[PDB]
């Protein structure tokens, strides 16, 4: 549960990522890849090499992903069904690997955006990751 | 016993580079922020109301030099972390009773914070090997658990 | 997030608590305690004594606190906005102790409602305590 | 794991009542519709679409009963699970690679299943000295990550 303080530091530091968002998605899943080689399983028609082009893609994916839901903070259910169904119906994502790659998505935001990223912003970006993987994690249908 | 050559020469480099009076604290004060459970392990440490308070509190700086120097400790000992962190298992386990869970969380605000301070240089491949180290660690710390 | 079915999976097993709220509250707590000794921490100024009158006040409490939680399953963080205060900003409950009450909670109803805890109903009553210790460890105020 | 004498008489006359037949797939099966994420570690196993479906597949109850019987082996031998499961461990850790959060949640599924077939019987101090058991084997399940 997100207090207003959370989606107020959400909101800004999402939007600082700004156009970056799509570069940043793609390094957080190379990160987990290569920390965490087991999340490759979930990936088994990847081409996951280094710079790999769809590594690329699935990146702004993912980004573009989480700017949908950092717009809808207060109705996160309804606009991510669609990310549910996919994760927990179809692919059964066990939930140990959302904290992963919200995790790379953190040290990919420490890792850019320094001055942005202090205690009670950090705080309240985890505990957005941790609702929006609830969210993909649970079928709710 | 975990860790190959190349990651262990990774982890050294970047870890000469590491400042030990500030590193530690602000690892420590990250985690009773972003998981405020954790304050109520240290409630003789004073003032934890607010971010600011936990991070500017001396004695959370303090202890956080001292976490530093044990995490210090353990890459000087790669082989050897379960031996390394013995002394601190039973305290953290047996004493202080704190849920393994949380070996875990700090070892990740530790590497949330080495990305903060070097950017670009911690490179995926080097937070890979560090997460070799702290996932090491963690469990060496949760050895009186098993 | 709790599916519709979830939602009536929880009100129709709970509702047949009835009369029992104190009595299997209590016996959620006399096993927590029992079980996994650590969680004591928590109520050191309770006799924790078996049979114990404290105890067993207590355990009303919690399940009544559960039941307001399935009459208000779509507004939880508003309903128990009083009890999270308590735990999350003053006790500062460790999360994994609510894993532990909701998994004797399980073992309560399994052991007292036998045909109501189905495979899907105990799946929903799993998610829905989940959801309950979510809310009462979130700082969100 | 430590069990009390009396603890161990309790354990050991509960155990002896259980329904090999169906306890270790119902276990199993309840482990794969409260964790549906589960499933993916039996892809062969075919239907588990439905609640129905998985608790009625003759692979899970078969597989069940498999898991039943280390466990009952794990009683046979509470003072010398690491031994006991060493194999198991390999298997589970090095090849599947199974978080050891889900031996923790299959032991309290199985903890469910005790609580649901004895009702009463399955008294508080009873389940305690289950949760002893079932952590004990956890613990060893997963010590090939240690
Ligand atoms: C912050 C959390 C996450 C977000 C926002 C997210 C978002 C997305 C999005 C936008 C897609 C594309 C869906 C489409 O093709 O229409 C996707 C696909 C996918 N995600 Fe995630 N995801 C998250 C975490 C994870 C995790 C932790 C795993 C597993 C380690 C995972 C595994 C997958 C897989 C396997 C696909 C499908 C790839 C394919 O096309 O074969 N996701 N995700
Ligand atoms: C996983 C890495 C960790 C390391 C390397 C570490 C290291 C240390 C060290 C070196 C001490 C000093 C021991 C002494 O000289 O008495 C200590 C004390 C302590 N640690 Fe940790 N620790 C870790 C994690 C944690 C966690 C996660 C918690 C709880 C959330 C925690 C709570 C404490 C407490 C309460 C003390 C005693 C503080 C006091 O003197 O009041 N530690 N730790
Ligand atoms: C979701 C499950 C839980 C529910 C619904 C719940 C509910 C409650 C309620 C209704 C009260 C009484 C508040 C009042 O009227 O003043 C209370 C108090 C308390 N709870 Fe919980 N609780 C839960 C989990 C836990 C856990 C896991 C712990 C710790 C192991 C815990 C520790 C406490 C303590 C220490 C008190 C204060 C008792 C006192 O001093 O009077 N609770 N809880
Ligand atoms: C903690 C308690 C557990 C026990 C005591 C246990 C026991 C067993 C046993 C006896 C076998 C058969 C090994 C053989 O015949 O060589 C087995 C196999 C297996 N287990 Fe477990 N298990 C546990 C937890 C888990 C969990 C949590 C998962 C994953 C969700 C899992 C996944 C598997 C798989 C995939 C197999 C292989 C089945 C096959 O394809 O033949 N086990 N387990
Ligand atoms: C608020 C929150 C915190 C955590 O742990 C830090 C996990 C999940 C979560 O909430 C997920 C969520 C978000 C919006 C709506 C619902 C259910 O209706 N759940
Ligand atoms: C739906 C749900 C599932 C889990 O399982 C891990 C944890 C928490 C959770 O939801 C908590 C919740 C409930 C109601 C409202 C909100 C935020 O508005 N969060």
């Amino acid at each position: 549960v997100l207090s207003p303080a959370d989606k107020t530091n959400v909101k800004a530091a999402w939007g600082k990522v700004g156009a970056h968002a799509g570069e940043y998605g793609a390094e957080a899943l190379e990160r987990m890849f290569l920390s965490f080689p087991t999340t490759k399983t979930y990936f088994p028609h990847f081409d996951l090499s280094h710079g790999s082009a769809q590594v690329k893609g699935h990146g702004k994916k993912v980004a573009d992903a989480l700017t949908n839901a950092v717009a809808h903070v207060d109705d996160m259910p309804n606009a991510l069904s669609a990310l549910s169904d996919l994760h927990a119906h179809k692919l059964r994502v066990d939930p140990v690997n959302f904290k992963l790659l919200s995790h790379c998505l953190l040290v990919t935001l420490a890792a850019h955006l320094p001055a942005e990223f202090t205690p009670a912003v950090h705080a309240s970006l985890d505990k957005f990751l941790a609702s929006v993987s609830t969210v993909l994690t649970s079928k709710y249908r | 016993v975990h860790l190959t050559p190349e990651e262990k020469s990774a982890v050294t480099a970047l870890w000469g580079k590491v400042n030990v009076d500030e590193v530690g604290g602000e690892a420590l004060g990250r985690l009773l922020v972003v998981y405020p459970w954790t304050q109520r392990f240290f409630e003789s440490f004073g003032d934890l109301s607010t971010p600011d308070a936990v991070m500017g509190n001396p004695k959370v700086k303090a202890h956080g030099k001292k976490v530093l120097g044990a995490f210090s400790d353990g890459l000087a000992h790669l082989d050897n972390l379960k031996g390394t962190f013995a002394t601190l298992s039973e305290l953290h386990c047996d004493k202080l009773h704190v849920d393994p869970e949380n070996f875990r969380l700090l070892g990740n605000v530790l590497v949330c914070v080495l990305a903060h301070h070097f950017g670009k240089e911690f490179t995926p491949p080097v937070q890979a090997a560090y997460q070799k180290v702290v996932a090491g660690v963690a469990n060496a710390l949760a050895h009186k658990y098993h």
